């Protein structure tokens, strides 16, 4: 079975920095990307960035190339994401979730319960 | 970067009715025979469950009453007809493109 | 109304080595080597050589330099009723183009593709691999299974090819337009290299022709340089006499050394048919099958010591390595092996260079055969607008080309690659021979020779040309006939009407020759004997 487990909701200080975390099981971690993903409250999904482990290659929006940066361990198969100038417009709930492989159309099958930050 | 538009932003489908929910990518989504654009389903408070990968494709523990078509730059989900347990929100995820866009959302509603 | 002789020797050898080393020499030579003894291959391989391959290649060189008429017209004062080769060549180069110029392209797309800060066949990131995707040189820690696959080999199947959307030559579906531009550009290189005639063709090879070496010895520097290069070139050395018994080992040796030197397609005799006719036609012969020869051997050096390294690195037999039959010992293999090299994304430029330089002047080669011999034969039309009918030809080419594009188009490359160019050209080549040794006197053909160098070939050239070489030429076609092939490209069991459609394209080659025969003998007065005698000799105009 795979399952993403990311870290518990946090605190929204004006200029502050978050350190968002997303362990990974059940899969071969290295091989698949791990999107991340923001939901304000009231509002729909919006994707935030891509890293895939093995390659340390990272993809961001055009929203997001400077505000968040994604960050990938190997050895604990976590999977970080460090947001940086948190405004009141960043408090909302980032959800970790996995991409399928190419032929599959990079599907984000499994999803993590997804960190408040308020 | 491929803006995804989904025209029906509001279904008021009753009980028994099939609902029919579109997307409309910029450019097309297609690249070696796969049409990169899944379907997701996203309950009150609860992380969104995929439905569809490859936009024809049914997810992984999926009724088949989801069923998506469509290829190149014009998508559907026609879910078969509606029951009360699935009034969700629908989204149209595109994974063509450096940077992958999700769509304006869809709620569902009787 | 002179003919346009080479502005230099130098122009018509190096045209001849350009023809002879081809993409063939670059896979197919080590495959069959490992597959047939290694060093043990070493020894069939010359003796073939000496005794069928150079025999052929000089004769037909100072045909070509003695007549002086291309492949069609040739035949009009050596046995008129023998004009057919030159047909049956004409439809065997439409094939040859067809598939030949194709994979010339898939090596243009790589080269193009190649030009990133990381080359796109090193991770499985991409938006083409599939689930089964491994690192190929990565650690233990992710194990090959039994179906795992590697970035390379998806990249070559799913992104250059993109076989995957294509389940065999049933539904052949789909065309890729990035490898119909590819070819189109090989194409108008290829037009405009030939165009004008030998004099641009001849100056042209001088690079397309010197520059493959140049690559294959950074090639072997940097390949000798790799850890674990000894192990690939001690396995592909290390004898297994064993493997010489059966008679197997021979028919590929032989079939190898006739593919390589490629006599029998008009095209030698389209090169000889230019330069003087004082000029040495023995010196060169035998110097270019040298060069052509060692040219394979050390392209399998090139290629073993790669092959080696890539087995050190995952620690297996490199015999679990090479199973990669055709120009997926190229695409996929060599390719794995070159984007873990340490200076990457150069050794793929030159290495991918290398390939579409061989394969540019072997088209070149080709197409220049077909153009001298059709120039030859009609003069009254042709030869005035000599820009013009180079156009229809490569038109013509890129159109049967079009089929090789498609998605299942690698398909149809192996099909063609099997037995277009099989027992077709193979008989062909056969019939030229018993047409200049039998038919043709060989007294007369000595003596030819003798005028035209200054002295007689000796008694081993004669006896080759008479029986040992038409000899081993029908040995060989026998060898063909007797086995159906299993064709296999990739996890596509090919079906039984594809074979009967190879076998359809080997009787469309093959069925110019007896055609014009019947049709010679019909046209011709008189009882048929004085019908078969008046159509066998030269006309003698
Ligand atoms: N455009 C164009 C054009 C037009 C007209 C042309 N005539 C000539 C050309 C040169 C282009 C390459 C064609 N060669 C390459 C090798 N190939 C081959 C080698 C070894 C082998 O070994 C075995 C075995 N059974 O062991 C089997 C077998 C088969 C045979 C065909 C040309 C190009
Ligand atoms: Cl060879
Ligand atoms: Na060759
Ligand atoms: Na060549």
């Amino acid at each position: 079975q795979v399952q993403l487990q990311q870290s518990g909701p946090e605190l929204v200080k004006l200029g502050a920095s978050v350190r968002i975390s997303c362990k990974a099981s059940g899969y071969r971690f290295s091989y698949s990307w791990m999107n991340w993903v923001k939901q304000r409250p009231g509002k729909g999904l919006e994707w935030i960035g891509r890293i895939y482990p093995g390659d340390g290659d990272t993809k961001y929006s055009g929203k997001f190339k400077g505000k968040a940066t994604l960050t990938a361990d190997k050895s604990s198969s976590t999977v970080y994401m460090q947001l940086s100038s948190l405004t009141s417009e960043d408090s909302a709930v980032y959800f970790c979730a996995r991409s399928a492989y190419g032929s599959e159309g990079f599907a984000m099958d499994y999803w993590g319960q997804g960190t408040s930050v308020t | 970067d491929i803006v995804l538009t989904q025209s029906p932003a509001s279904l008021a489908v009753s009980l028994g009715q099939r609902a029919t929910i579109s997307c409309r990518a910029s450019e097309s989504v297609d690249n070696y025979g796969i049409s990169f654009l899944n379907w997701f389903q996203q309950k009150p408070g609860q992380p969104p469950k995929l439905l569809i990968y490859a936009a024809s494709n049914q997810g992984s523990g999926v009724p088949a009453r989801f069923s998506g078509s469509g290829s190149g730059t014009y998508f559907s989900l026609n879910i078969h007809p509606m029951e009360e347990d699935d009034t969700a929100v629908y989204f149209c995820q595109q994974t063509k493109g450096v940077s992958w866009t999700f769509g304006g959302g869809t709620k569902v509603e009787i | 109304g002179e003919r346009e002789t080479w502005g230099k020797k130098v122009d018509f050898l190096l045209s001849v080595i350009g023809y002879a080393v081809d993409l063939g020499n670059v896979w197919r030579f080590p495959y069959i080597c490992y597959q047939n003894g290694g060093g043990a291959f070493l020894l069939p391989y010359t003796i073939m050589a000496i005794f069928g391959g150079i025999p052929l290649f000089y004769m037909e060189l100072a045909l070509g330099q003695y007549h002086r008429n291309g492949c069609i017209s040739i035949w009009r004062k050596i046995c008129p009723i023998f004009k057919g080769i030159g047909y049956a060549i004409c439809i065997i180069a439409f094939y040859i183009a067809s598939y030949y110029n194709t994979i010339m392209a898939w090596a243009l797309y790589y080269l193009i593709s190649s030009f990133t800060d990381q080359l796109p066949w090193t991770s499985c990131k991409n938006s083409w691999n599939t689930g089964n995707c491994t690192n190929y040189f990565s650690e233990d820690n992710i194990t090959w299974t039994l179906h795992s696959t590697s970035p390379a080999e998806e990249f070559y199947t799913r992104h250059v090819l993109q076989i995957h959307r294509s389940k065999g030559l049933q539904d052949l579906g789909g065309i890729s337009w990035q490898l119909a531009l590819c070819i189109m550009l090989i194409f108008t290189v290829i037009y405009f290299s030939i165009w004008k005639g030998v004099k641009t063709s001849g100056k042209v090879v001088w690079v397309t022709a010197t520059f493959p070496y140049i690559i294959l010895s950074v090639l072997l520097v940097r390949g000798a340089t790799l850890p674990g290069a000894w192990r690939g070139v001690l396995f592909y050395l290390k004898p297994n006499w064993q493997k010489l018994l059966e008679t197997g080992v021979w028919i590929d040796a032989a079939a190898q050394i006739f593919f390589s030197l490629g006599p029998g397609f008009g095209v030698l005799l389209a090169f000889a048919s230019y330069n003087k006719f004082n000029n040495n036609c023995y010196q060169d012969a035998l110097v270019t099958s040298v060069v052509n020869c060692m040219t394979s051997f050390v392209s399998g050096f090139v290629i073993f010591t790669v092959l080696g390294y890539m087995a050190e690195m995952r620690n297996e037999d490199v015999s679990e390595v090479a199973k990669d039959a055709g120009p997926s010992l190229l695409f996929i293999t060599y390719a794995e092996a070159i984007a873990n090299m340490p200076a990457s994304t150069f050794f793929a430029i030159i290495f991918f260079l290398m390939l579409i330089t061989l394969g540019l002047d072997s088209t070149f080669a080709g197409l220049e055969g077909v153009i001298t011999a059709v120039l030859d034969e009609f003069p009254h039309v042709w030869a005035k607008r000599r820009e013009r009918f180079v156009l229809a030809v490569v038109i013509t080419c890129f159109f049967g080309s079009l089929v090789t594009l498609t998605f299942g188009g690698a398909y149809v490359v192996k099909l063609l690659e099997e037995y277009a160019t099989g027992p077709a050209v193979l008989t062909v080549a056969l019939i030229e021979a018993v047409a200049v040794s039998w038919f043709y006197g060989i007294t007369q053909f000595c003596r030819d020779v003798k005028e035209m160098l200054g002295f007689s070939p000796g008694w081993f050239w004669r006896i080759c040309w008479v029986a040992i070489s038409p000899l081993f030429l029908l040995f060989i076609i026998c060898s063909f006939l007797m086995s159906p092939p299993q064709l296999r490209l990739f996890q596509y069991n090919y079906p039984y009407w594809s074979i009967i459609l190879g076998y359809c394209i080997g009787t469309s080659s093959f069925i110019c020759i007896p055609t014009y025969i019947a049709y010679r003998l019909i046209i011709t007065p008189g009882t048929f004997k004085e019908r078969i005698i008046k159509s066998i000799t030269p006309e003698t105009p």
